[PDB]
């Protein structure tokens, strides 16, 4: 244990609490800007996955049209929000970088 | 940010195209000069000269 | 004048691998991966799997993604090929001298470290599409492929392009397996031309050495009989009539070949008759149209397929079937004349000296050789085999096929072509 | 001469054509 | 330890000797068990007139076909009984006839060889019988659309010119070529200083040489009186070709501009622009990472199923450029990315995509004459067009001369703002207008 660690820890605690996105229900990869990188990142992914992250994308869409918000029992909590389009996005980010070191030659 | 045009090829390829964008320079110099009859270059110019 | 030429060097490693070099002075080098991993070893459920395995050596590996792969190799200007029969896969390589290392490490990247993601593997399926559709439009693939399916109940039964109905089902667990259990080294042989022995030795004991754990005996080749007509209506009928005959290695083989080239097997000359083809001048004596005949010999390591195939106008697909039919009969039953043999030979001797002539069909009898023998015999050996077959022989492999049950594939517009039971 | 003698071979490049 | 350059000297030197009538032989020790050896003949049909169009492509289909000495098909068996193949062919300039055969067979090759280029008699059953099997042929023959369209595209480029001329002729020539012809282009051609006794393999020139003063020195080369054919220039044209035919599935096209010849230097810096340039099929299994922009593009938007870049050298003149096979809704993508490489290479040719060119011609040079039938063509043509074989080592010089200022400058000199010559074939409707091709070989930018 680490104090730094602790307060940062904290301070990430807080603000994710203040994001709010999680009283829509969403995870945090749901809300990432999609550009070509995170496309492609979200085309590679399987069924099951790709489906989830449509119906929650879907539920937020429905809950912002009638100004609501779900049950606080229903809330993302922050501990169990594990990301699942990292390896996608950092295989996608590594493959366009090596394109260009090999473009810079 | 733009750390991607830094190479051999990048600077092979200004190489090969600063005459080109030279000459479009000196076109659109004598263009305007030649638009706007700016007299302080024209006086210079010899046949010209006589214009004014 | 050149150097005195080196000879071939031979070694097998314990654990069953087999390295073979060739020290020559050639400004190119030529390096063979050769694997027991064909068509064969596939069974009802995973068919078609060595086909898209075939088709996907650029996809990315452990070590290299496909785009270095292709960029790496394409940069030295080298080339990789993979070339699948029925029994073998061989992953072929080609480049200058200086650049041999560069290309011998995306070598086994491509053979013992392939990822198989689902996507590239998803993206790839299409293609086996396009690549059978190229391969079909000549007939005698079609033909050869249910001559085999007709001739097989299992193993070489299987065909070497993808059914149909596979297309977009295989998966990368299969193609997993089909790696993990076929992909071993007691089942490979690393050939090479243009480099030296040290450095195949190092590279096979650094890195052929995790590719343990034999296992699949699959299962022996047994011959069936029957008939496959595929009715088309082409404008010509291509059909083939064969029976079992031999074992590659045996001497019978040897007999089998001299049959094939005192049938006839191709031609020799531009525009020419075939003059000493005994099976053209019989059918043409009593058949005016045009057509083509030719003696068909195809040797396995368990089994074998002896025969001919015959193209022909439909109404004439008959008379041309049984004049072929009658002709070796006629050889059969003891009319054959000692000139004709040795012509054989002859032609024989001749093609096998020049089938070996050029670097690529070296690379590939040398890989056969160290893959179904496990030795290098040289050339002068095998033609004092070939010399060491005498007539009777031959007398007794025409009646071997005369004898034996047939198996017959045809195509075309089938209404005056006969079965079996009409010959 | 079309037709066959021999038992069918598959090849596949990377920058070569296939053929049969 | 060995490099590639000392790989390149350990190749043996091609020995070369004239007899007394001035025919040339040449050959290729190697320590191969079978050897070729052939005979290569300065005739074609660019020699030929309006009149006996078509004469040499006859004699070709009569040369296997009997002698006085070995009537009917007495010959095939010779050759087929020794296991030798007999082969030949005939292209607009150049025609060739070779065996192959074991070394020991070495003596029997040559004499048939002696034997066909002399002692011809021309059956008139067999020519009557041949001309039929010729008018098949041209029926076959006009199946091939690349065959066609290669035909269309000399047909335009040296439109009024021998080399118009294709090799087969026109029909109606073939029907009343009579056998006055075919002996008179014999007597007039098979002259001893335009043949070439070329060989390679396991032999040695001393009894290549021996046998040649046996079987050739009764060959006629004392010329009629002041008669000897001059290939006069051919006048190219910038011009275009349309066959609309839209029962066909698939359009053909093929684009060339004028080359210089075989003997001009700028062909190897070419050679190396082409092969920036490559080739594609639909089975290629790089696809999207080739490096070839237009074969990467082509792939990913599946804009053609197939084309390549060709070079086709003649005396003084040639025909340099490309050929394709697309949907009928894609010629105009095709056109444009294939034209903008053109111009990309002749204004900003960059290092590593030259380096890319001179390996790959390395790597062709060096595994194209890899066999005895290739490397006997090679002598024999190299002694026809350049009068002399040319080493390995002089090759890989001259590829290292070249650096990317020598291919802007020759690409410059050769494509950019000059007229091609187009030729289409099938459902061309969508093929851009000729004012528009012109267009495209320059740049506003520029």
């Amino acid at each position: 244990v680490s104090a730094s660690s602790r307060w940062l820890e904290g301070i990430r605690k807080w603000y994710y609490n203040a994001a709010g996105f999680n009283k829509l229900g969403l995870m945090r990869d749901d809300t990432i800007h999609e550009n070509d990188d995170v496309k492609e990142a979200i085309r590679r992914l399987p069924e099951n996955l790709y489906n989830d992250r449509v119906f929650r994308i879907k539920r937020a869409l429905d809950l912002s049209m009638r100004q609501q918000i779900l049950p606080k029992e229903q809330w993302t909590k922050y501990e169990e929000d594990k990301s699942y389009l990292e390896p996608y996005l950092k295989e996608v980010i590594r493959e366009r970088k090596e394109r260009e070191e090999w473009a810079k030659k | 940010m733009l750390t991607r045009f830094l190479g051999p090829r990048y600077r092979q390829l200004a190489r090969n195209w600063v005459p080109t964008a030279s000459l479009w320079g000196a076109v659109g110099a004598v263009g305007l000069v030649w638009a706007t009859d700016w007299r302080l270059i024209l006086d210079w110019v010899p046949y010209i000269n006589g214009k004014f | 004048v050149p150097p005195h030429p080196q000879d071939l060097e031979f070694t097998r490693l314990p654990n069953g691998l087999v390295i073979a070099s060739l020290e020559n002075y050639a400004p190119a080098s030529r390096i063979g991966l050769f694997i027991k991993a064909g068509s064969r070893y596939e069974n009802s459920n995973n068919l078609g799997t060595s086909h898209l395995l075939r088709l996907a050596s650029s996809l990315t590996t452990k070590g290299a993604s496909s785009f270095k792969i292709t960029r790496g190799i394409e940069a030295v200007g080298g080339k990789l090929s993979v070339t699948s029969t029925r029994e073998n896969m061989a992953y072929t390589v080609e480049c200058l001298r200086d650049d041999v290392d560069i290309l011998m490490e995306f070598l086994l990247n491509v053979t013992t470290a392939p990822e198989f993601r689902r996507w590239e593997v998803a993206a790839l399926q299409p293609q086996l599409r396009i690549d059978k559709a190229v391969a079909l439009q000549n007939p005698q693939a079609h033909v050869i492929e249910n001559l085999h399916a007709a001739a097989y109940r299992n193993a070489l039964a299987n065909s070497l392009y993808c059914p149909d109905y596979r297309i977009g089902k295989v998966t990368p667990v299969e193609l997993h397996d089909y790696v993990q259990n076929h992909f071993t080294s007691a089942r490979m042989a690393l050939i090479g031309l243009g480099v030296s022995h040290p450095v195949l030795k190092q590279v096979a004991e650094q890195f052929l050495n995790i590719r343990g754990g034999l296992g699949l005996s699959g299962a022996k080749a047994k011959y069936h009989g029957g008939e496959i007509r595929e009715q088309n209506g082409d404008s010509l009928v291509h059909a083939a009539l064969v029976a079992e005959s031999a074992a590659i290695g045996s001497a019978e083989a040897n007999a089998f070949s001299v049959l094939q080239h005192v049938l006839g097997a191709g031609p020799h000359v531009k525009r020419g008759s075939n003059a000493t083809s005994s099976l053209y001048q019989a059918v043409a004596k009593g058949v005016h149209q045009p057509f083509d005949v030719s003696a068909f010999n195809a040797s396995y390591s368990d089994s074998g397929l002896f025969g001919f195939y015959t193209i022909s106008q439909a109404a004439s697909a008959g008379d041309v079937i049984k004049a072929a039919y009658n002709q070796v009969k006629t050889i059969a039953q003891g009319n054959l004349s000692n000139p004709d043999v040795q012509a054989a030979k002859n032609k024989l001797k001749a093609g096998y000296l020049m089938s070996v002539e050029s670097s690529e069909g070296f690379l590939d009898e040398v890989g056969s050789q160290a893959l179904a023998a496990g030795s290098y015999t040289p050339p002068s050996t095998v033609l004092q085999q070939i010399d060491a077959v005498a007539d009777a022989d031959v007398i007794n492999a025409a009646k071997k096929f005369v004898s034996g049950r047939k198996s017959m594939a045809a195509s075309g517009n089938l209404g005056h072509t006969p079965f079996i039971d009409e010959l | 001469g079309q037709a066959a003698g021999r038992p069918l071979v598959a090849s596949v490049s990377l920058n070569v054509p296939a053929s049969v | 330890t060995a490099t590639y350059a000392q790989a390149l000297q350990s190749v043996p030197e091609t020995q070369v000797s004239q007899l007394d009538n001035g025919l040339r032989v040449a050959s290729e020790q190697s320590s191969q068990p079978t050897c070729t050896v052939g005979v290569w003949i300065d005739a074609g049909s660019r020699y030929e007139s309006e009149k006996n169009n078509g004469a040499g492509y006859f004699v070709e289909h009569l040369a296997f076909k009997g002698t006085k000495n070995r009537p009917g098909n007495a010959l095939e068996k010779e050759v087929e009984s020794m296991g030798a193949h007999l082969n030949a062919y005939s292209t607009r300039e150049h025609t060739a006839y070779y065996i192959k055969a074991l070394s020991k067979d070495l003596p029997k090759a040559v004499e048939l060889l002696a034997d066909i280029v002399q002692n011809c008699s021309l059956e008139d059953s067999q020519i009557e019988k041949e001309r039929d099997v010729i008018l098949q042929e041209l029926q076959e023959n006009d199946t091939s659309m690349r065959d066609v369209v290669f035909n269309y595209l000399h047909a335009t480029a040296f439109q009024g010119t021998p080399l118009a001329q294709s090799v087969e002729g026109p029909s109606e020539n073939v029907r009343k070529l009579s056998r006055a012809d075919l002996t008179e282009y014999l007597s007039r051609h098979y002259k001893a200083p335009r043949m070439v006794l070329a060989a390679a393999g396991g032999l040695e020139h001393r009894q290549l040489l021996d046998l040649a003063q046996k079987h050739f020195s009764g060959l006629s080369g004392t010329y009629d009186e002041d008669a000897v054919p001059t290939l006069s220039p051919c006048r190219f044209t910038g011009s275009q070709i349309c066959h609309r035919e839209d029962g066909l599935p698939l359009a053909h096209v093929a684009i060339a501009v004028e080359g210089p010849g075989w003997a001009h230097p700028d062909n190897v810096a070419l050679q190396v622009a082409n092969a920036i340039i490559g080739h594609y099929d639909c089975t290629y299994g790089g696809g999207a990472h080739l490096s070839s922009p237009l074969a990467s593009i082509a792939a990913t938007n599946k804009l053609c199923q197939s084309f390549q870049t060709f070079n086709i050298c003649y005396a003084d003149t040639g025909l340099l450029g490309a050929h394709f096979v697309c949907d009928h809704m894609s010629i105009d993508d095709m056109m444009f990315v294939l034209q903008g490489q053109w111009m990309r290479l002749c204004t900003s040719a960059t290092e590593s995509e030259v380096l890319r060119g001179k390996n790959l011609l390395r790597n062709a040079l060096v595994s194209h004459l890899d066999g005895t039938t290739p490397v006997c063509e090679d002598i024999g043509r190299s002694l026809l067009t350049y009068g002399r074989r040319i080493p390995l080592a002089e090759w890989e010089s001259r590829i290292a001369e070249v650096d990317a200022r020598v291919v802007r400058e020759v690409c410059s000199k050769y494509f950019y703002d000059q007229c091609p010559a187009v030729a289409g074939f099938g459902p061309i409707e969508q093929l851009p207008d000729y004012n528009r091709i012109r267009s495209g070989m320059f740049w506003l930018r520029f």
